[PDB]
């Protein structure tokens, strides 16, 4: 069998764009560990996709994943977006690139490293996990000491 | 053992 893992994963920004930070928590057994980082400036999105991609990466071995987000964004990409683009070559219908695709791309990667099984989960209440990674990604939003470098400015 |  393949060891089972929990993974909870949260982002915030303070704009958008704005300084922003991802939380994820990992958990094997009752056993956990934390991930959090801060970005000058970034958006909300990126750092839900952030979350996933850290705490997904942080794995040594190939594992069962259950993971738990509250992102729509990640939700949406995941199973509606994802597909096509693999069959396009991650462009948009009308050919250009895909928004944030750097991270997808990534994020892409490190979930054919395991067997995901995702729980879409719709708040933070009744889910501490989730709630300490936002608490996580607050607290790492309100001390950015990184760039998000892959981030197109927008505006 | 822990897989992180």
């Amino acid at each position: 069998m393949l060891k089972q893992v929990e993974i909870f994963t949260d982002g915030s920004c303070l704009g958008n764009p704005g300084p922003g930070g991802y939380g994820a928590i990992l958990r094997y057994r009752g056993r956990e560990k934390t991930f959090s980082a801060g970005y000058t400036r970034t958006t909300n999105n990126r750092m839900e996709l952030m979350a996933a991609i850290v705490a997904l990466e942080a794995l040594k071995e190939h594992c069962e994943v259950i993971l738990s987000t509250d992102s729509q964004y990640v939700r949406q990409g995941i199973t509606q977006w994802i597909h096509n683009w693999k069959k396009r070559g991650w462009k948009t219908a009308d050919k250009k690139p895909v928004k944030n695709v750097d991270l997808w791309q990534r994020l892409d990667a490190a979930l054919g490293q395991h067997q995901i099984k995702w729980e879409w989960v719709k708040g933070h209440a009744g889910h501490p996990e989730n709630e300490r990674c936002d608490e996580l990604a607050r607290a790492a939003a309100m001390n950015p000491t990184l760039e998000d470098t892959g981030y197109q400015v927008e505006v | 053992d822990i897989p992180f």
